[PDB]
RNA sequence: AUUGACGGAAGGGCACCACCAGGAGUGGAGCCUGCGGCUUAAUUUGACUCAACACGGGAAACCUCACCCGGCCCGGACACGGACAGGAUUGACAGAUUGAUAGCUCUUUCUCGAUUCCGUGGGUGGUGGUGCAUGGCCGUUCUUAGUUGGUGGAGCGAUUUGUCUGGUUAAUUCCGAUAACGAACGAGACUCUGGCAUGCUAACUAGUUACGCGACCCCCGAGCGGUCGGCGUCCCCCAACUUCUUAGAGGGACAAGUGGCGUUCAGCCACCCGAGAUUGAGCAAUAACAGGUCUGUGAUGCCCUUAGAUGUCCGGGGCUGCACGCGCGCUACACUGACUGGCUCAGCGUGUGCCUACCCUACGCCGGCAGGCGCGGGUAACCCGUUGAACCCCAUUCGUGAUGGGGAUCGGGGAUUGCAAUUAUUCCCCAUGAACGAGGAAUUCCCAGUAAGUGCGGGUCAUAAGCUUGCGUUGAUUAAGUCCCUGCCCUUUGUACACAC
């Protein structure tokens, strides 16, 4: 028995969720008290250049930028519990770590 | 343990090597068909799919280009020994790629003949093969010493929106020749099809599509079943 | 502008032509019949569509609209 | 010969892609030239949303 | 009617690796391995009648991906 | 160019145990990555390599600042009489297989 | 006779890169910066009306570096021939020599051990030339509404109808007329974003409200009293919950409702109810341009050079030079202000790095300041941070004066970065105190949280913003029109034009 957490960062809010969803539904079903998905404010990382490769033209620009969301889910349960909760089809854009307890 | 790093920096980094394991595998596995790469990661090993059209080059004689590939590969990107295998697949269907057909074009180039009849032959295929639509652009030192660019053009092609972004799939490659370089653009327009690999699911956002009505023959005169 | 386009206009044609009797002159059932009958990629070309159905159903019953055939041509015995 | 101190300054940093140190990308651990970025941006995961 | 068709198959893959390979879902009917003619090895096709029409389709969802001898393998109808 | 003989026979050491060599376009790195412990610069391992792409031993690949080199048949030979290793001794990427 | 282009033709339409009504200006001054010219050893260079000139993400001390002066290195693969274990040939301490602790070169001899050296062929490298040989990318025509098949009608075709008299629209957007009908690309739809939800899903990495403890204030004895970013209810009830915060799924707006105009058509105007009755961007067609880039590239043809090298490294200099002519800007000319003090409020977003050295900083103690020394947190809704921002607001001084406006120029000193600060990197302190009193002819940009004022992040960055890119804050005048000017688009019309007078 510990405080594990289960962090679950992404790209896209799809896959994310629908990895979040059969977490907790496979928590769900054992009879753990999952505090459920929190969500974290979403990273913009932005990326402004020039559109041009010379130094030629309007002066127009260009606004690259990609989010990162994240998730978290708190599990009060035993280690081998958890270790078959997760391993069940994790989507490829979605990264999870967990800490059990302690860093 | 003693690395860790921020997420921002982590997901740029994870963004880079995808980046550079594909700008390597393009350069080396140009001849074979090569189409994309995805690399899946599992507890005990990481796995680097490649998705080719001739994949029994990629796999070399009896393995031996594919180990040497998973052996240029860990040694470059620092993965520990034994923990990176590469598998090869063959890209379900090949008109509907336009990696491949590019490749394809430039290889036909590449072999002596004419540009015409070569992009006749590729536009002719991509439509045989299911395509809406298929657009290939050759530029460069075509007709004597001053470029032009001839483009041929056969069926549906959107050019503007966010349907650019998962209807229609793009690449752009280059032929080294004797007397220049030229430029090969193809881009073809994925047919619509539910619950299929072939193309897009959702359909196009300004196609409406009433479901036909049911013939309703009406009622005369009140009746009740007691069931 | 305010000026409804073709898909628009001609989604809506379609839908009055095959779908008559179920509907009214109020947008909101218009749109949930809409939505149960067509396949609407989007919610805004939904709304565009049945506001345009709730139009002209608010002149089929002043007289036939040139552009739509219906089964009320038979109830003109005169 | 190699002996001028290059722990600093344009010298010191090349782009990953070309090794050309004009219009160098050093934010969030990039190393990455302007237009190489502006080539390899969708590929990275950096799409353009606005 | 059990129709398997694998594909992405190689050069090594014999008859006998195929068979021990479907043989955990069952007994098998006919294999075919499509040889190159006058050349012993495959061209990369292979029809698997597998006696019974639904452990085969048990098995078309279960040994699909799994990247046999460095080829991920599809298989189908 | 002018190496001394131990750095050559490290790096073609190291090539035949491997069967592949790769290497960052940097002439003024003062240690290779992978051949430290033998202290090579990276400028011997790029030139040798040199070396024997120009006599059809090795195939070469580049992208993004650093080479990849492959050993062919005709480089497995010549670094088995050059060595004198026995003719039981395979490269790594050659012959390693498993069922 | 047809299609395009043109007309110092003739009719329609559109656009704050056009005007009208206006706002702030620019042009005048000082300075910053880019361009030309001149000077120079060199003052690297590309670009020249919009579509050149705070542009090359170009804020160059070295590096960058391409330019100038001087000096090492080969990082000249491979093939052939010669010489070579009686040594092919590498390094080198001392003296001179050199800018140099470059064995660069000379004297001196040691060392190294087949890796090289020398000729011929052939490589290779190049911020060298050509963007008028090219790929890609970008800009422009043009983000304006334009463009094209199938069948059918019309001809020996080329071509043309569709693609239109008219109304409407931001729109070739629709409605209508109708030898056209039905379609495709572009527009629209689409994606991101702004505004709404006391409804759903939840949260010690966000809080609120109750409750308990504590500090302080009144008080007669006071209180279900007031303040608290003080503490706790995360040892699992010994408290619940999601309004505020976060972000997912849905919902919601459609010219839908009511009048009026309109061919009772598409639509337009006003109003009710509403969070909202036009949020802002991204993407963006057919054709082109000798538009820009070979100085982004292990994109590249050809040419040039290749050991006294146009490769590359090192040292120093230069891009910054100064009678002058332009362009983007910053600060101002003051009292709707300056100075001194006091009081009160943000939102984006960044943060310890493969090579790679260089992070954001709380708190304590020195210093007047820039700064220094300790010590802790943060790989981040966790720490900086409740981001105590500026303008603004409240009180004091001044008094229409080139003044306590303005802060250029210049003297002296102190720190920081760096391997090095002079031709002042930047910052701080004292001192000096110029022009400038609202700017000629011309000209830019703009209509709602907009202009303008005002600060704060990001990029560049060892050091650094008068630049750009985003962000919030205070917040208007004028207008809901037109073709007069400047340009675009369509139609009719003339052509001796088709590389478009
Ligand atoms: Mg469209
Ligand atoms: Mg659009
Ligand atoms: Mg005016
Ligand atoms: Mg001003
Ligand atoms: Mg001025
Ligand atoms: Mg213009
Ligand atoms: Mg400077
Ligand atoms: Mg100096
Ligand atoms: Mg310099
Ligand atoms: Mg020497
Ligand atoms: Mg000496
Ligand atoms: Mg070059
Ligand atoms: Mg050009
Ligand atoms: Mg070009
Ligand atoms: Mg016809
Ligand atoms: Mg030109
Ligand atoms: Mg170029
Ligand atoms: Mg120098
Ligand atoms: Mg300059
Ligand atoms: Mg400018
Ligand atoms: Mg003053
Ligand atoms: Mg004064
Ligand atoms: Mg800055
Ligand atoms: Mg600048
Ligand atoms: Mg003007």
């Amino acid at each position: 028995i510990h405080r594990i957490r289960i962090t679950l960062t992404s790209r896209n809010v799809k896959s994310l969720e629908k990895v979040c969803a059969d977490l907790i539904r496979g928590a769900k079903e054992k009879n753990l008290k999952v505090k459920g998905p929190v969500r974290m404010p979403t990273k913009t990382l932005r990326i402004t250049t020039r559109k041009t490769p010379c130094g030629e033209g309007s002066k127009t620009w260009d606004r690259f930028q990609m989010r990162i969301h994240k998730r978290l889910i708190d599990l009060h349960s035993p280690s081998e519990i958890v270790k078959q909760i997760t391993s069940i089809s994790i989507e490829p854009g979605v990264e999870v770590e967990v800490t059990i307890a302690d860093a | 343990m003693a690395v860790q790093i921020s997420k921002k920096r982590k997901f740029v980094a994870d963004g880079i090597f995808k980046a550079e394991l594909n700008e390597f595998l393009t350069r080396e596995l140009a001849e074979d068909g090569y189409s994309g790469v995805e690399v899946r990661v599992t507890p005990t090993r990481t796995e680097i799919i490649i998705l080719a059209t001739r994949t029994q080059n990629v796999l070399g004689e009896k393995g031996r280009r594919i180990r040497e590939l998973t052996a240029v590969v860990q040694k470059r990107f620092g993965f520990p020994e034994g923990s990176v295998e590469l598998y090869a697949e063959k890209v379900a269907t090949r008109g509907l790629c336009a990696i491949a057909q590019a490749e394809s074009l430039r290889y036909k180039l590449l072999g002596g003949l004419a540009v015409r009849r070569a992009c006749y032959g590729v536009l002719r295929f991509i439509m045989e093969s299911g395509a809406k639509g298929c657009e290939v652009v050759v530029s460069g030192k075509l007709r004597g010493q001053r470029a032009k660019s001839m483009k041929f053009v056969d069926g549906l092609m959107i050019h503007s929106g966010d349907p650019v972004n998962y209807y229609v799939d793009t690449a752009v490659r280059h032929v080294l020749l004797r007397q220049g370089v030229l430029g090969i653009k193809v881009k073809i327009m994925l047919p619509w099809d539910p619950t299929g690999k072939i193309g897009p699911k959702k359909p196009l956002p300004d196609h409406v599509s009433i479901v036909e009505p049911k013939d309703e023959i009406l009622p005369t005169t009140p009746i009740s079943e007691q069931k | 502008g305010r000026v409804r386009t073709k898909t628009v206009k001609k989604a809506a044609r379609v839908i009055i032509e095959k779908y008559y009797t179920r509907l009214g002159n109020d947008f909101h059932t218009n749109k949930r019949v809409c939505e149960e009958i067509a396949i609407i990629p989007s919610k805004k070309l939904r709304n565009k569509i049945a506001g345009y159905v709730t139009h002209l159903m608010k002149r089929i019953q002043r007289g036939p609209v040139r552009g739509i055939s219906i089964k009320l041509q038979e109830e003109e015995r005169e | 010969y190699w002996s001028h101190p290059r722990k600093f300054g344009q010298g010191s940093r090349s782009c990953r892609v070309c090794s050309n140190r004009h219009g160098l990308i050093r934010k969030y651990g990039l190393n990455m030239c302007r237009q190489c970025f502006r080539q390899y941006a969708k590929d990275i995961g950096f799409i353009k949303l606005d | 009617n059990a129709t398997i068709r694998v594909t992405n198959l190689s050069e090594d893959t014999r008859e006998t690796d195929l068979q021990e390979l479907f043989r955990p879902f069952g007994s098998i009917s006919r294999i075919y391995l499509a040889k190159d003619k006058t050349t012993g090895q495959s061209k990369g096709f292979a029809f698997i009648s597998f006696h019974r029409r639904e452990d085969a389709a048990r098995a078309i969802a279960g040994v699909s991906g799994f990247g046999y001898d460095h080829l991920i393998l599809n298989v189908e109808w | 160019m002018l190496m001394p003989k131990k750095n050559r026979i490290a790096i073609y050491e190291l090539l035949f145990k491997e069967g592949v060599m790769v290497a960052k376009k940097d002439v003024h790195m003062p240690k290779h990555p992978e051949l430290a412990d033998k202290n090579v610069p990276n400028l011997h391992v790029m030139k040798a390599m040199q070396s024997l792409k120009s006599r059809g031993y090795v195939k070469e690949q580049f992208a993004w600042r650093h080479f990849y080199w492959y050993l062919t048949n005709e480089g497995i030979q010549y670094l088995r009489d050059y060595l004198h290793l026995p003719p039981e001794i395979v490269p790594a990427t050659l012959r390693r297989s498993r069922p």
